[PDB]
RNA sequence: CUGGCUCAGCGUGUGCCUACCCUACGCCGGCAGGCGCGGGUAACCCGUUGAACCCCAUUCGUGAUGGGGAUCGGGGAUUGCAAUUAUUCCCCAUGAACGAGGAAUUCCCAGUAAGUGCGGGUCAUAAGCUUGCGUUGAUUAAGUCCCUGCCCUUUGUACACA
């Protein structure tokens, strides 16, 4: 029953959207929710030169990307909450649904 | 004048010695160079120069053996030979006394000038 | 101690600035009553929040100077504490009145600048500002005792002591005076 | 205890070496050329001599001991990592040098590998950086 | 120029002047007392640390930077 | 009622040294004479008597903070590497030292090497420490 | 042996090792999170990679 | 210099071809290291990241000194298929100039300058560089066109590839 739903996404109101619909579905289904617990934004930070040469004034390129995990943890049998699971997905966020 | 020694060994006692106990002879850089492995990959030359070296004439000085080597120890096996050691452009002519063990092959070149 | 509060182990009242012009920027009664030279700060905020920083901070704080030792505040605290007990020793006195005769004897009334009627130049002679006067009375003093220490067996701690003693005089002595009474002299020199 | 002894040996000599009494004992041994701080602080232990006194307060009978002590290392029971000379390539004996004992080995190892015409004795005899230094721009005022 | 040569120990006349004189001072340092009788910072401390056990001298305060000690009162 | 906490914890390794010098029973090694104690120092302790010293400090620190291992003792009693001419760096302490003054306080009940790895502090050696702790607080009151 | 010399010459480690995964030359690698393209192209595919100028 | 006491924040970490990861802990060695079983694809394990400066207590005492650590000698480990023209690191010994720096010139106004160390890049080995991070933390100024630049308006022209 106690089964673990983490969504890991670079886009945040992406994320929402889908933590979201979880707890719907969840409330719906009528099964305990634990709710979405924010691991903390891991920020991939990357900084190069800009000119290709290096005949210029020493000017550097800060390239950041953020990601993003959440977690819902619900006490249901599998079949229920994987046919909640299956519906209402976009390309930006990726699901894990995990029974141990 | 006085025959010289290495460690507290007399000159034929190096000569009659296994690996192991001129490992434990000479410097700790030259101990871990024989006892990474043994030389029949990249120092197949090194059994070359084995060969080479252990290719002795009567009682006359060996021929002079070219070598394309610089990073090669001399034991006592290799005392008393006549060597060209390459200098990329040229082959230095040098004998390597008992004086050059566990020394590089190489350490015995120069390339420029002083103005 | 509900009323009263000691710096240190030194009384805040009975502390009187005699002179009416340097009586505002010097902060040693009633309200600038701390326990410490240390605080937060934020006396660099605009323009003259500076003259409501406790004195002894002001001293604390241009002490700190010379490369090696930019931002020693807590070294700094431990010679300024030192200091007041030295001068308490051979003075007899109140610390801080010590130290607030020696900033009053110290700061300069007179300056030589370089002015107008643009086209060539001209060094004449101009007043200080009342903020300028400690400002630079503090900092003569400070530079005066740390000089003094540098290459010596007498300790920073009794370098600062001697020149705040000396100082408080009016003796010529303490580099404080030596160079206030040089400064005022080219003032005259050029008036 | 603090006014100056009779017989406070203001200059001693140790080894043809003019060695002051007024500085401290561990110190003040350092003068010879082939002891420092630390081999002369370890051999005024092993030696069981109080180094709270000065070198002019120290006894005759103490300076004698004690040199006895730096010339003999292992028969007072110190490492044989701890020496300036291990594993010679002549007596293959892991011994301690001393003051003009150092400069006697230096001229012999320096005319040594200048004889026997090793690159590093070429630079040595050139008197170069021997140790792969950059010189560019560095050791000018070597050669004026 | 000129060079400084403090005592590594007491002469006699030094050390009857210390006897003497440094429980009259207001202030007793180890740099005032090395300046007052040509020694060294390590005569003057041990000097001192004497002058205090052997309880002549009202210590102030002790610091590993400095130590302040003054004349004992008379009354 | 007195614990180490409500003491000087400067005095408290002096009076903890002091007791285990008397006690005298703790297996000190023989180059204690000559060894130096960590790369990053120059000369060796100006005390003599160091290793009673660091076994009080040790002793404290597993009271204080239990489970530590030999690597976190290297760590905490790390310094300055003064590169000479290049910048400096942070060294650790020395692995023998620490380890052994460790197999010290082993040697005499006063240690415990709990599970999950470590040193923990036994029942005896908490007892010890508070004990010592109110005859620090009764020599300073 | 000419098989036994044509790439005889072992390649573990260095900058001639590792190459660059889109032009294939060995100068400004970023091997950051597994990257392994040279800085340049990095700096020209990066914001379809996801690496975004926020800061 | 030697002990003791006490506090960080950014990160990163096992690989496509690609081999090389971050390391706790238990023994061995003074030291750099070696061997053993483990955790970790990471708010989970290294980790409560016991960092340095600073702080407290000693030894030193104005001496080119226990300042400073260049140059040089000897031995020992690690990385690699291979280190001499020393990769790096460790142990003993050697102890150079340098006593605050001429003309000239640089960066900078608040958690800023500066001191201080820790991560990322390069990386088999690897920071005197650079790119970030926190810790300690000020003096001076709230002004001007004097200096160096650039920018505008008025005016003059027989210039307009100016």
């Amino acid at each position: 029953h106690r089964i673990r739903i983490t969504l890991t996404s670079r886009n945040v109101k992406s994320l929402e959207k889908v933590c979201a619909d979880l707890i719907r579905g969840a409330k719906e289904k009528n099964l305990k929710v634990k709710g979405p617990v924010r691991m903390p934004t891991k920020t991939l930070r990357i900084t190069t030169r800009k000119t290709p040469c290096g005949e210029g004034s020493k000017t550097w390129d800060r390239f950041q990307m953020r990601i993003h995990k959440r977690l819902i943890d619900l006490h249901s049998p599998s079949e229920i909450v994987k046919q909640i699971t299956s519906i209402s997905i976009e390309p930006g966020v990726e699901v894990e649904v995990t029974i141990a | 004048f006085r025959k010289f020694t290495y460690r507290g060994v007399d000159l034929d006692q190096l000569l009659d010695m296994s690996y192991e106990q001129l490992m434990q002879l000479y410097s700790a850089r030259q101990r871990r160079r024989l006892s990474r492995g043994l030389r029949r990959k990249q120092h197949s030359l090194l059994k070359r120069l084995r060969k080479a070296k252990k290719e002795a004439p009567p009682m006359e000085k060996p021929e002079v053996v070219k070598t394309h080597l610089r990073d090669m120890i001399i034991l006592p096996e290799m005392v008393g030979s006549m060597v060209g050691v390459y200098n990329g452009k040229t082959f230095n002519q040098v004998e390597i006394k008992p004086e050059m063990i566990g020394h590089y092959l190489g350490e015995f070149s120069i390339t420029y000038k002083p103005v | 101690t509900p009323d009263i509060k000691l710096f240190g182990k030194w009384s805040t009242d009975d502390v009187q600035i005699n002179d009416i012009s340097l009586q505002d920027y010097i902060a040693v009664k009633e309200k600038y009553a701390k326990y410490l030279p240390h605080s937060a700060g934020r006396y660099a905020a605009k323009r003259f929040r500076k003259a409501q920083c406790p004195i002894v901070e002001r001293l604390t704080n241009s002490m700190m100077m010379h490369g090696r030792n930019n931002g020693k505040k807590l070294m700094t605290v431990r010679i300024v504490k030192h200091a007041f007990e030295i001068i308490h020793l051979l003075t007899g006195e109140n610390p801080l009145q010590v130290l607030v005769n020696a900033i009053i004897n110290s700061g300069p009334r007179e300056d030589s600048t370089r002015i107008g009627r643009a086209g060539t130049v001209r060094r004449q002679a101009v007043d200080v500002s009342p903020l300028r006067r400690v400002n630079q009375a503090i900092w003569l003093l400070c530079t005066g005792a740390r000089e003094a220490a540098f290459r010596n067996i007498k300790t920073i701690a009794e370098c600062l002591a001697d020149e705040l003693i000396n100082a408080a005089k009016g003796s010529s002595n303490s580099y404080a005076i030596k160079k206030k009474d040089e400064l005022e002299r080219v003032a005259k020199s050029n008036r | 205890s603090l006014v100056i002894p009779e017989k406070f040996q203001h200059i001693l000599r140790v080894l043809n070496t003019n060695i002051d009494g007024r500085r401290k004992i561990a110190f003040a041994i350092t003068a010879i050329k082939g002891v420092g701080r630390r081999y002369a602080h370890v051999v005024l232990r092993k030696a069981d001599i109080d180094l709270t006194k000065r070198a002019g307060e120290l006894t005759e009978d103490e300076v004698e001991r004690v040199i006895t002590i730096m010339q003999n290392p292992r028969q007072y029971k110190i490492p044989d990592w701890f020496l300036n000379r291990q594993k010679d390539v002549k007596d293959g004996k892991y011994s301690q040098v001393l003051a003009n004992g150092l400069d006697n080995k230096l001229r012999e190892d320096l005319e040594r590998l200048k004889k026997i015409r090793a690159h590093r004795g070429l630079r040595h005899f050139w008197g170069l950086r021997v140790r792969g230094q950059h010189t560019k721009t560095t050791g000018r005022r070597g050669r004026t | 120029r000129d060079k400084l040569n403090n005592l590594v120990l007491f002469d006699k006349a030094t050390y009857d002047k210390l006897c003497k004189e440094v429980p009259n001072y207001k202030l007793i340092t180890p740099a005032v007392v090395s300046e007052r009788l040509k020694i060294r910072g390590s005569l003057a401390r041990a000097a001192l640390q004497e002058l205090l056990s052997k309880g002549l001298i009202k210590l102030v305060s002790k610091h590993r930077a400095q130590v302040i000690y003054t004349r004992n009162t008379k009354g | 009622g007195v614990t180490v906490k409500d003491v000087n914890q400067q005095e408290f390794v002096r009076a903890l040294a002091a007791f285990l010098k008397k006690s005298g029973k703790l297996k000190v090694p023989e180059w204690v004479d000559t060894v130096k104690l960590a790369k990053h120092k120059e000369l060796a302790p100006y005390d003599e008597n160091w290793f009673y010293t660091r076994a009080a400090s040790t002793a404290r620190h597993l009271y204080l903070r239990g489970g530590a291992g030999v690597g976190s003792m290297t760590k905490i009693y790390g310094g300055r590497q003064r590169n000479g001419v290049m910048p400096s760096h942070f060294s650790r302490g020395s692995k023998s030292v620490a380890r052994r003054v460790l197999q010290a306080l082993e040697g005499l009940k006063m240690v415990e090497k709990d599970q999950d790895w470590g040193r923990k502090l036994t029942p005896q050696g908490q007892r010890d420490l508070d004990r010592i702790a109110g005859q620090v607080a009764a020599a300073k009151k | 042996g000419h098989q036994q010399l044509y790439w005889s010459h072992p390649r573990k480690f260095g900058q001639g090792s590792r190459s660059c995964r889109v032009c294939s030359n060995r100068h400004g690698l970023i091997r950051k999170y597994g990257l392994n393209m040279c800085r340049q192209c990095f700096r020209q595919y990066a914001k379809d990679i996801g690496f975004i100028k926020l800061d």
